[PDB]
């Protein structure tokens, strides 16, 4: 829900918003989700934030074919 | 003389005539006939619209010796011409296999009679392939870039078919084949895609191992023949180009209507399901009723 509302998103605001413990908790959580690939993000560190990654026009991709 | 030989359209009847005349003045082995090929010139377009033999004994030993009665020509073509009298002189047939040089000085006779440069139409009777047996070569004069003092030469012409209304109407009327030229159906264009690869590729070896014999065994440098080449490597496709990605646009949109069509077909044949097993249904109360019938015809 959180990554589909704010794109960009600092992961101290996840931790509120899921009521979820700490910091490296949510970092924990969104880590094995993109294993497989629910929510589609990946994690930049340096910034403080997280990144959607999912951001269409597969229509110019073979994929439709 | 006249310059205007861009291209040539061939009539059936020449072929058929060509072939057909190789055995009633029957020549065989390499023994050569030539008669006289009738049509219209003065044209880019140049249409060779009939045919007639004229005797041809020609020495075995050499191609520098031969007999040809000069003037049974002129007799011919004065009766022929009250038969048709826009038909003109415009050159010659030769019978095949396949040309020689010393064609240009046998060219040089018929240009006495003719006021247009004689069309040295080469109909191979031998049919070899089911590409055409026609190659066209007319006698020009040119000067050349290597320091030759004028060469005369014989100059490929591009060489076509047409045939008339009343022509066209006979080629089918013979014919009782399936045929597969159609590129008709499916089926027939399925073959043609792969036809046209092996077409190529046995144009594209022989190109190869030509040029292995230029470097090699002194074949001679033929300037215009490489010269050519380079138009096929500049004009060669290339990827990456946003001309690429404009082919993946189009791809999309032709499987995208073969979808929603092959779809629409599954409806129409489904409708025809119901359609059976209403009948099915009848059938079944006729079948029942069939026997009491049967009870008392019995």
């Amino acid at each position: 829900i959180i990554s589909l509302t704010y794109k960009k998103i600092s992961l101290r605001d996840i931790c509120l918003k899921l009521n979820l413990d700490s910091e490296q908790t949510v970092e924990y959580m969104v880590s094995r989700a993109i294993r497989d690939g629910v929510i589609e993000a990946k994690i930049n560190h340096e910034d403080g934030f997280i990144e959607t990654t999912e951001l269409l026009n597969i229509y110019d991709s073979e994929d439709p074919q | 003389m006249s310059l205007q030989h861009e291209k040539v359209t061939i009539a059936p009847l020449v072929l058929l005539s060509a072939l057909d005349h190789y055995e009633r003045t029957q020549t065989k082995e390499n023994k050569r006939c030539v008669g006289v090929i009738l049509g219209d010139a003065n044209s880019s377009t140049i249409r060779v619209t009939n045919s007639f033999a004229l005797p041809f004994e020609e020495d075995e030993k050499n191609s520098d010796v031969w007999f040809l009665d000069h003037n049974y020509i002129e007799n011919m073509n004065e009766m022929c011409k009250k038969i048709n009298a826009k038909e003109k002189l415009i050159g010659w047939y030769h019978s095949g296999p396949k040309l020689r040089a010393s064609d240009l000085k046998i060219n040089e006779l018929f240009k006495k009679y003719t006021q247009n440069n004689p069309l040295l139409l080469i109909v191979d009777v031998k049919q070899q392939g089911v590409g055409l047996p026609t190659d066209a070569y007319v006698a020009i004069e040119q000067v050349k870039d290597d320091g030759t003092s004028t060469e005369k030469t014989f100059l490929h012409l591009p060489c076509t078919i047409e045939a008339e209304e009343a022509e066209e109407i006979g080629v089918e009327h013979l014919l009782r084949d399936v045929r597969d030229q159609a590129a008709g159906g499916l089926s027939i264009r399925l073959t043609n895609q792969l036809k046209s690869l092996k077409g190529l590729q046995s144009k594209l070896k022989d190109v190869v191992e030509y040029l292995d014999k230029v470097i090699n065994k002194e074949l001679p440098i033929n300037h215009t023949i490489l010269g050519k080449l380079q138009d096929v490597f500049n004009l060669l496709p290339n990827l990456g180009t946003p001309d690429d990605d404009e082919i993946d646009v189009e791809n999309h949109d032709r499987i995208n209507i073969s979808n929603n069509l092959q779809k629409a077909l599954t409806v129409k044949t489904n409708d025809e399901l119901m359609v059976i097993y209403i009948s099915n249904l009848v059938r079944s109360i006729i079948a029942f009723d069939d026997l009491i019938e049967n009870k008392i015809q019995n």
